[PDB]
RNA sequence: ACACGUGCGCGAGUCGGGGGCUACGAAAGCCGCCGUGGCGCAAUGAAGGUGAAGGCCGGCGCCGCCGGCCGAGGUGGGAUCC
RNA sequence: GGCGCGCCGGGCCCGGGUCUUCCCGGAGUCGGGUUGCUUGGGAAUGCAGCCCAAAGCGGGUGGUAAACUCCAUCUAAGGCU
RNA sequence: CAGUAACGGCGAGUGAACAGGGAAGAGCCCAGCGCCGAAUCCCCGCCCCGCGGCGGGGCGCGGGAAAUGUGGCGUACGGAAG
């Protein structure tokens, strides 16, 4: 199949073939608005993996996120605290720019529900991500029993809660020795158990 | 001259006869299949090389595969990875000493 | 042993009671300070009402909270040893015959 | 019982049993374990010697089951097996010794503290001390190793 | 401040702990809540075991506990295969499966094979239609003695073999058990530098 | 939470507190192949680790095996018994 | 509003075992450096920015940095519950 | 487990995890790789049951999505074909 050839060609991003396409498209993407609808997946291959079945109701928005970290919003760099919290410039936002992309695609398209996203280019100033959006109300999705999980009210705004694959990676969850601080539901759920007096009735 | 099974030492543990079990199918992931070899060999001919590979190649052509080792160890990541890269960049380079011979 | 076991296991069928956590502390009260010829109690912030400048926070203050408000994490239940529990019933049946 | 307490016998007094000169103030020594090297040094020197400083090697991921080796002495070795066996050992004619599987009862080492009564044993213990060996050999027994 | 000979003790109450006090007045209502659900489930899983499907004989890991035996997650795929049970059919007839469980021993393997052999003989299998007993079912007189198994099904018990008294042989008397352990310690530790100095020599 | 005193129970053990089984009663009663586990029963060392009486009479004026029986100290003061 | 007893409406023409020939995996992502936050995680537990940029007997983990060995242990960068 | 390993002007303080005993207990689906003539899907017209969860059966050189990949088989516990 062609998809395996597109898969391994997309791993040779330093090649003359892909450095032409990742640059000339990255030009084309700057000239477009910061959030616009793409008519198809830029990568038909990558969208296959992340769940994009090319049928009616499946949507792909190409949104760009302004590149760099996060500087602390304080007037004239003055945090009026202790020398630890004096920091502003070299600070980093907890979620990835791919997750910041999905939650603008999903916020703008509130009617739709965000599945996943994939990188399609980066410049000095911007990254570019195709975000896979689904209609929970198109009968193609609303009838297909293996894709009617998004159609239920539990999956409203996955992108906003870190349920999307890009969103999950900011939380620090997974199994084993490295992911103890989010054992239970999350980092918030771990913290609670550990800082709750189980004052038993008898004790 | 009979020993006992001891809980510490060079050959410690409890008596267990070992079953000849087939290794599980998850173990063989990343094994180089006949077809996926061809695809990476095919796309290599279509795409070419990364600039760091080509620079490392020109350090092997002057025959400096420590200054090439120290290069790739900065470029690709670790020592274990940079050694495998040096092994494989020298393998594609050996074929250029073959393919020009006849 | 009958007295000890009776007067610890009768604390176990006992429902919690507590004063509400916010009781007395549902005001924006603030002490007038070190003049004004009044006794430095956190006075209720200004208005055209009776409460304006009365006194809110304190066990002694009218309205107010109580001293050390009763918490529901009081140890209501006292556990007794099984052997001691048995040696209350053996003694209680024994006195019943007499 | 709030009625049995000292608080009830301090109604009618003034300071409530906390001094008239040095009043019951909030934290007049600092909170908790403060001034341990400054103004509470003498308490810490006299009663908690060794409190300040490091010693020995840090062991990061210590699991308490790798270093599990619960010990029984020879003093109470016979209590692991029923009193019937110790009775049936001496009286019978063969010279057969009963087996005390020390691992079955939940100990991994046999230390040799007690006087061991003069009748043979076979002890299937995981570890042994040097004395515990000599005592069982002296009474006339086996120190069988097991894992 | 410390008064005299006290314990240098550190309470963990420097946070806002009173907000997060978990009280246990739920407990007696919870024990009824769990119990009512346990009964209502048992009456639903109507002739089936109440405690659920069979769990395999499983050794506890780590040297502390490997003298004991548990109920596991589920049966290994080779424990089912040697027993002759299909891994998709196992779940339907009340057998716990987990694909994760390896088998390193024949002892634990053949024990859990013999476990499934005992289970299937104990099993009473109803027809899927009452008016049609199919080929892989049981007889009507053996179907009327079907009662819910109160407690865990084939409870896994921790028992040691009946060994008798022996006349102590002359190697058993003359086995230096302490010095054996102390030699083994050295023969584990130093071994690596003997094989290294055997390279040099 | 810790300490010490005192009362009770059991005692080298002890304790279900978490779970489970069967109006007052959200109580009480029960479990022991629910004692997991806690503390106690063993200490010391940074750790590798090690881990708690002997003398005698002999077989080869002795020395490590061979053997045999008796064997958990001594002094001083000691309420109580004799 | 559950729950099966009998008819009919249309769907569905399915298995299991051994044998041998073939098939088999998610990339600006792992990973590395560096920075900041973070954690009990200590020559960096986690998270993120920028830069470097993979492999296929490979890759990750194996609670002290690194080289050289064996071994053990899972299949990451997709989803539901 | 455990106020433990560890963190900390190694000061004040902070501080998990595994094992074990329980409550509950349930597993799974894709992409890829491939195979079958896109075998798949949404929608409009009429007839016909029919439902205050708009679904069922027809009937249409009726329209569209879709080879930039729909559907069936199949997912690391291996799988498929003969």
């Amino acid at each position: 199949g062609a998809y395996k050839y597109i898969q391994e060609l997309w791993r040779k991003k330093q090649s003359d073939v892909m450095r032409f396409l990742l640059r000339v498209r990255c030009w084309q993407y700057r000239q477009l608005s910061a959030l616009h609808r793409a008519p198809r997946p830029t990568r038909p291959d990558k969208a296959r993996r992340l769940g994009y079945k090319a049928k009616q109701g499946y949507v792909i928005y190409r949104i760009r996120v302004r590149r760099g970290g996060r500087k602390r919003p304080v007037p004239k760099g003055a945090t009026y605290g202790k020398p630890v919290h004096h920091g502003v410039n070299q600070l980093k936002f907890a979620r990835s720019l791919q997750s910041v992309a999905e939650e603008r695609a999903g916020r703008h398209c509130g009617a739709l529900r965000v599945l996943n996203s994939y990188w399609v280019g980066e410049d000095s100033t911007y990254k570019f991500f195709e975000v896979i959006l689904i209609d929970p109300f198109h009968k193609a999705i609303r009838r297909n029993p293996d894709t009617q999980w998004i159609t239920k009210p539990v999956h409203k705004h996955r992108e906003m809660r870190g349920l999307t694959s890009a969103g999950r990676k900011s939380r620090g969850l997974g199994k084993g020795h490295k992911f103890h601080h989010t054992i239970g539901g999350s980092r918030r759920a771990a913290w609670r158990r550990r800082n709750t007096l189980q004052l038993h009735r008898y004790r | 001259a009979l020993r006992y099974p001891m809980a510490v030492g060079l050959n410690k543990g409890h008596k267990v006869t070992k079953n000849v079990s087939k290794p599980r199918h998850s173990r063989r992931r990343g094994r180089l299949t006949k077809h996926t070899k061809f695809v990476r060999d095919m796309i290599r001919e279509v795409c070419g090389f990364a600039p760091y590979e080509r620079r490392a190649m020109e350090l092997l052509k002057v025959s400096k595969d420590k200054r090439a080792l120290k290069f790739i160890k900065k470029r690709v990541g670790t020592h274990i990875r940079a050694k495998r890269k040096r092994e494989e960049l020298s393998s594609v380079l050996a074929a250029m000493r073959k393919a020009a011979a006849k | 042993i009958v007295n000890f076991v009776h007067t610890n296991l009768r604390k176990n069928n006992r429902q919690p009671y507590a004063v509400s956590e916010l009781a007395g502390h549902q005001t924006s009260a603030e002490s007038w300070g070190t003049g004004r010829a009044v006794a430095r109690i956190p006075r209720v912030r200004g208005g055209g009402t009776h409460r304006s400048g009365q006194g809110a926070f304190g066990n002694m203050c009218r309205g107010g909270r109580m001293f050390a408000p009763t918490k529901t994490w009081r140890r209501w239940h006292r556990r007794v040893n099984t052997t001691q529990k048995r040696y209350a019933i053996c003694s209680a049946l024994a006195a019943s015959a007499l | 019982p709030s009625r049995l307490r000292k608080t009830r016998k301090l109604r009618g007094h003034v300071s409530h049993g906390h001094g008239r000169i040095g009043k019951h103030r909030k934290h007049p020594g600092g909170r908790g374990n403060a001034g341990g090297m400054h103004h509470h040094r003498i308490n810490f020197d006299k009663y908690h010697p060794g409190y300040f400083g490091k010693v020995g090697m840090r062991h990061y991921h210590l699991k308490r089951n790798q270093s599990f080796c619960p010990t029984v002495n020879l003093d109470k070795l016979w209590t692991l097996v029923s009193e019937q066996t110790r009775v049936n050992a001496a009286k019978n004619k063969t010279g057969a010794a009963p087996i005390i599987d020390v691992v079955r009862s939940g100990y991994y080492k046999v230390l040799g503290k007690g006087k061991l009564p003069k009748q043979p044993v076979i002890v299937k213990a995981k570890f042994f001390s040097r004395r515990a060996e000599e005592k069982i050999k002296g009474v006339g027994g086996a120190c069988v190793l097991v894992a | 401040a410390p008064s005299r000979n006290g314990m240098i003790l550190k309470p963990h109450f420097h946070k806002d702990w009173q907000r997060r006090v978990a009280t246990w007045f739920n407990q007696p209502a919870r024990k009824i809540r769990r119990r009512k659900a346990r009964q209502a489930r048992a009456r639903r899983i109507a002739p089936r075991p109440a405690a659920g499907p069979i769990r395999p004989i499983v050794r506890c890991p780590t040297v502390r506990y490997h003298t004991k035996v548990r109920a596991g997650r589920g049966f290994s795929l080779e424990e089912l295969r040697v027993a002759g049970i299909h891994k998709k059919v196992a779940r339907t007839i009340g057998i716990s499966v987990d694909p994760r469980r390896r088998n390193k021993s024949t002892e634990s393997l053949q024990a859990n094979v013999q476990r499934l052999k005992e289970y299937r003989s104990k099993l009473v299998l109803f027809p899927r239609k009452p008016s049609a007993p199919k080929k892989g079912d049981s007889s009507a007189e053996e179907l009327k003695l079907a009662t819910q198994l109160t407690g865990p099904v084939m409870p896994i018990r921790n028992v040691f073999k009946k060994e008798k008294a022996r006349v102590i042989t002359e190697e058993e008397k003359n086995f230096k058990a302490f010095a054996s352990l102390r030699m083994a310690r050295a023969n584990a530790r130093l071994f690596g530098i003997r094989a290294k100095r055997a390279k040099e020599a």
